[PDB]
């Protein structure tokens, strides 16, 4: 993924 | 407070001053003349009663429910009640009646403008056909 | 009292030639035209009222896409030549208007694109443009500032330490959200950097402000809120906690903030207490944009699908399917919605048609379209164009008035 969203992942 | 309202044949209206005073031109003679009574020579007292009607319901986006009512008159008097609006300066009430008339006009032919307002068509038929052929 | 009566030449016959002019600029241009052929004297007050340049003034004052093509066009030059003149324009921009909507349609356009030249660390994250400029946020740590016109860079930025991962300007400042954690306030005309703001623990991921206040959000899970006196004093007012991973993106207006996580949630906040009001539950992954405006939110989420949301009672109003891949950047406007993804491409939907509960899904993807070579990032459009950009390095301005 990019810096620029993140998931809801560890 | 109530200020008296003089009607062009002399008929007095007894009319609230918050009321009376949507008429810019009634509140220019009460604040800046200092007129008690009001006199209105161009106003007579079957439209400025209707006026005043208007006027107390009001103390208006589009044309509500009750102005297109209160607009259910002949266009002669219709028309006598733009001439008082715009002798009054009551904004609102030029408003509703001048788009009473454009309401009149929208989404008719030419010939059914015409015998909406019983006007007569007098084109000559080159002006006509040219009026046309540009739109 | 006269049971009819002949408005339009009674008023200017007595002198009162404004009002009867007032009556017929309420009038469609068709109506307008059948006034004129009333007449003589109903076509003498519509040519010497200059009807049809008010008309088109009226239109100039009530539709962008009217605003827009008198500016792009050159005869807003003659607004605010003799009535006959106006009255032959109107058609011309009827059918103009029409070609563009084809255009639209049918995703016939041009094409301008930016090779930002990035020497390392390449990719656009952020994107604003008027008709002057273009102002970037990238990857490598600088905003770069295009000229419109001629798509030279004007100005680079230096200051953040991280990628420069969101931006809003308006007439006066620059404000950039950053990896470093951040947000910067920059002069809009000069480039100096006015202020830095130290809060967040993570990246500032997104931010939007306007009348003086500004909400950033952060992968530290929270949302700021921040009062704006001026470019210099910018006091913190709340901290918004409630999402449980990064909050990816934040929009707001005077009812309500909207904020949208890795948490799979949109979360609604009252814009005056900053008290929570509601979540939207629905997207099945994190949701990666959003756009806020009246009633409608528009979100895209790692799902690969788009919902439209009504903000007062929550409902999910449409799904809409076709991407094949993340959906990273959305915009909307009155008629349409403009969707990026991880793909590289970019997709038009016809908004009214999915506001419609009536309308097929089959019929709501106007076009897809496809020159970027990697993930689309941000994108901003107006009636005429679109401008994005991508992980590719380049922006792409995409002009369908030809
Ligand atoms: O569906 C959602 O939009 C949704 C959105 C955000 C969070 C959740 N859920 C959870 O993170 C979760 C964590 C722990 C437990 C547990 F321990 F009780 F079993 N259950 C849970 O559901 C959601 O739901 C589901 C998502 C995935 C699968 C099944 C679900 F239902
Ligand atoms: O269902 C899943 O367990 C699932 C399985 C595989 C991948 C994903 N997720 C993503 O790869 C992903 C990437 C980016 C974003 C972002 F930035 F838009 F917010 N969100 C995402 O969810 C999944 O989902 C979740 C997993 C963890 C937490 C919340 C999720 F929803």
């Amino acid at each position: 993924l990019d810096s620029g969203i993140h998931s809801g992942a560890t | 407070p109530s200020i008296k309202l003089q009607s062009s044949d002399g008929e007095i209206f007894e009319v609230d001053v918050e009321i009376a005073k949507q008429s810019v031109t009634i509140k220019t003679m009460l604040e800046d003349l200092g007129m008690d009574p009001v006199p209105l020579p161009n106003v007579n007292a079957a439209i400025l009663k209707k006026v005043i009607q208007w006027c107390t319901h009001h103390k208006p986006d589009d044309i509500p429910v009750w102005d297109q009512e209160f607009l259910k008159v002949d266009q002669g008097t219709l028309f006598e009640l733009i001439l008082a609006a715009n002798y009054l300066d009551i904004k609102g009430l030029l408003d509703v009646t001048c788009k009473t008339v454009a309401n009149m006009i929208k989404g008719k032919t030419p010939e059914e403008i015409r015998k909406t307002f019983n006007i007569k068509n007098d084109f000559t038929e080159e002006e006509e056909a040219q009026v046309r052929k540009e739109n | 009292s006269m049971l009819q009566r002949d408005f339009i030449t009674a008023l200017p016959a007595r002198g009162l030639d404004h009002i009867a002019e007032n009556i017929l600029s309420y009038l469609d241009a068709k109506s307008l035209c059948a006034a004129e052929l009333v007449c003589k004297e109903w076509y003498r007050v519509t040519s010497d009222g200059m009807l049809w340049k008010k008309l088109i003034e009226r239109m100039v004052r009530t539709d962008s896409l009217w605003r827009g093509l008198a500016e792009r066009r050159g005869w807003g030059q003659y607004l605010f030549p003799p009535n006959s003149f106006y009255r032959a324009l109107y058609p011309k921009i009827i059918q103009d208007i029409e070609t563009i909507e084809s255009n639209w349609r049918c995703g016939r356009h041009s094409l301008q694109r930016i090779h930002c030249r990035s020497e390392t660390s390449k990719g656009v994250y952020c994107l604003q443009y008027d008709d002057q400029k273009i102002v970037s946020g990238l990857r490598d740590n600088t905003i770069k500032i295009w000229d419109k016109n001629t798509l030279e860079c004007k100005r680079i930025l230096t200051g953040h330490t991280g990628s420069v991962l969101c931006l809003q300007y308006d007439e006066r400042v620059i404000i950039t959200g950053s990896s470093d954690s951040t947000v910067r306030v920059w002069d809009v005309n000069t480039g100096e950097m006015l202020n830095t703001l130290i809060h967040h623990c993570e990246a500032v991921l997104h931010l939007r402000f306007n009348n003086g206040m500004m909400v950033t959000c952060s992968k530290d899970r929270s949302i700021a809120v921040w009062d704006m006196a001026s470019p210099t004093d910018i006091t913190l007012r709340r901290v918004l906690v409630g999402h449980r991973a990064a909050v990816n993106v934040v929009d707001f207006d005077d009812k309500y903030i909207v904020s949208a996580s890795g948490d799979r949630t949109i979360k609604v906040w009252n814009t005056s207490t900053c008290e929570f009001v509601r979540t939207l539950n629905g997207h099945k992954r994190g949701i990666a944009c959003l756009q806020y405006r009246d009633r409608l939110v528009v979100s895209g989420s790692s799902d690969n699908t788009i919902r439209l949301w009504d903000i007062e009672c929550g409902a999910c109003l449409r799904v809409l399917e076709g991407h094949e891949e993340l959906v990273r950047c959305i915009r909307f406007d009155n008629k349409r919605i403009v969707s990026g993804a991880y793909d590289g491409k970019i997709k038009v939907w016809d908004l009214v048609a999915a506001l419609d509960p009536r309308a097929p899904a089959g019929t709501l993807c106007l076009r897809t379209l496809v020159e970027h070579s990697g993930r689309v990032f941000r994108l901003q459009f107006d009636e005429f164009q679109i401008v994005s950009s991508s992980h590719d390095d380049t922006i792409l301005i995409w002009d369908f008035l030809n």
